[PDB]
């Protein structure tokens, strides 16, 4: 998941192919309790990177509770393209997971919604919570 | 007058191409003005290379660097990002001048330059490429 948006071109497409194969061979990973958290955190980090005063320095980024880092391109159009592209797999697999086993993923989302750290920043944008609550209602 | 020479190099001296101006390299330490005055009355570490020329006057360059310093101060006060280098120069006698040369100079005559940049920094997918582009533009 983390390498799905690498700065090269062939790397991300082969990563997408590998992820598709892994997820269509092991269906139970869809409603796992650890994949969704990382997905939402990565989406939130990308969104925070979207509007960041383009001419600043150090375009690197960090991911909480996971040893990794994220690099972004320079121009704004590339940034919005990559964030828009990443915002589709999350929705598609969320709807697929809710199609099969609703109760377990519903409880997982409810548990994720109550993290204390996200409360203070909740007065900011924090599109991860918005994505979660829109998905659960839609 | 902002730095006092710590030592003098002997064999680094070479004559420049121009009239036979020559080079003088000094191991210098940057201290200040008032403490420099006190130390000179009594008696950060870099190398300074100076060109000594005899036979011509450079008052027009003095006017030029006056204007350059004024423009640089304007831009700094407003808060923009533009680069100019106001190197020093002093006329000490009729036709006798001391010029501060810029170390690590690679003029165009010594060199396509776009091919050189491409070879040095890869394609657009390298951060150094666009960093150099930004510096060149500014």
């Amino acid at each position: 998941l983390v390498n799905f948006n690498h700065i090269h071109k062939r790397i991300r497409r082969v990563a997408d192919k590998y992820l598709s194969g892994l997820v269509d061979k092991f269906p139970h990973l869809l409603w796992s309790g650890t994949v969704l958290k990382t997905m939402l955190d990565i989406l939130q980090t990308l969104s925070l990177s979207l509007s960041a005063d383009i001419h600043k320095d150090q375009p690197y980024y960090d991911i909480p509770d996971a040893p990794y880092r994220i690099t972004v391109p320079d121009t704004y159009e590339a940034r919005e393209s990559i964030v828009k592209d990443f915002a589709a797999r999350c929705g598609m697999i969320l709807q697929e997971a809710m199609k099969w086993a609703p109760t377990v993923t519903k409880s997982h989302l409810q548990e994720y919604l109550n993290k204390h750290q996200n409360w203070v920043s909740g007065l900011s944008q924090h599109t991860g919570l918005a994505m979660a609550t829109e998905s659960i209602l839609h | 007058p902002e730095a006092i020479v710590l030592d003098i190099d002997y064999k680094s001296g070479t004559p420049m191409q121009s009239k036979a101006p020559y080079l003088a390299k000094f191991k210098v330490k940057r201290c200040g003005v008032s403490e420099l005055e006190k130390e000179g009355l009594r008696c950060k570490i870099s190398w300074q290379a100076a060109i000594f020329k005899v036979g011509d006057d450079c008052r027009q360059d003095m006017l030029a660097l006056q204007i350059i310093d004024l423009f640089k101060n304007i831009f700094q006060l407003v808060g923009l990002d533009l680069f100019v280098f106001p190197y020093r120069v002093v006329a000490t006698a009729p036709g006798c001048g001391v010029i501060e040369c810029i170390p690590d100079c690679t003029s165009r005559d010594q060199l396509g330059m776009y091919d050189y940049f491409t070879r040095q920094y890869g394609d657009e997918s390298t951060l150094a490429f666009q960093q150099a582009r930004y510096n060149f533009i500014r």
